[PDB]
């Protein structure tokens, strides 16, 4: 949501976050805007421990989908970037981090890249 | 001061009603016209209350209660204030805004 708000607002938000809950890491989780299958999140942004891997953050995503969806689906860093299912939230936010203090994923059914 | 408040929250859900607790110091003696009002911090004059309630009556550790339509929207700064008959603020809270601690769009994950 980079076009909604202002790079100092969300380093506000993110400086916020992390002073309630230091230790979380803060997500942006964003439907892919093409998405044609998938219902939308009652959630936006998800405070997750350390030690969370992908995988269990994306049957959480799932929790929060107002309809109820059983299919397999991805979960794309930044909407570019395709990881390991075995990866915690802490490597993501090392490696993957926005420069604003937000990790960004998008969910996606399916998508083609250029 | 005279006036103190006691258990202000930082945040107050907007749409709910707000009990606003005080108590009078050992010299202190309240008057009928006396008034507590809710300011923008940085309010120059107790004109400028944005909302008010009477101190209650009757009086014999006092609350008065602020109802949810009459309070502020925006994301700015209140506090609580207490007028007395002579336009006399003799107490101040803490400052607070009226607004979920956490957005509803955070899910906090343990």
């Amino acid at each position: 949501f980079k076009q909604r708000k202002s790079l100092a607002i969300r380093q506000e938000e993110v400086a916020g976050i992390r002073a309630k809950f230091p230790n979380k890491i803060p997500v942006v989780v964003e439907r892919y805007p093409r998405e044609t299958f998938l219902p939308p999140l009652d959630k936006t942004k998800f405070l997750v421990p350390q030690e969370l891997t992908m995988t269990q953050f994306l049957s959480i995503i799932r929790s929060r989908m107002v309809l109820r969806a059983t299919e397999a689906f991805y979960l794309l860093v930044n909407n570019k970037s395709l990881v390991s299912m075995s990866a915690t939230m802490a490597e993501i936010y090392r490696d993957y981090k926005d420069e604003d203090g937000f990790v960004y994923m998008t969910y996606a059914s399916q998508e083609t890249f250029g | 001061s005279q006036v103190i408040f006691n258990s202000v929250e930082k945040f107050y859900i907007p749409g709910g009603d707000v009990t606003c607790h005080y108590t009078f110091t050992q010299h202190f003696i309240p008057r009928r016209k006396d008034w507590i009002g809710i300011f923008r911090v940085g309010w120059k004059t107790t004109r400028e209350y944005y909302t008010f309630m009477w101190v209650t009556l009757p009086i014999d550790q006092q609350e008065v209660q602020f109802k949810a339509y009459y309070l502020p929207k925006d994301d700015e700064y209140y506090q609580f204030c207490y007028v007395d008959e002579d336009g006399v603020v003799r107490g101040a809270s803490i400052p607070f805004q009226f607004r979920p601690e956490n957005e509803e769009d955070i899910l906090v994950v343990t």
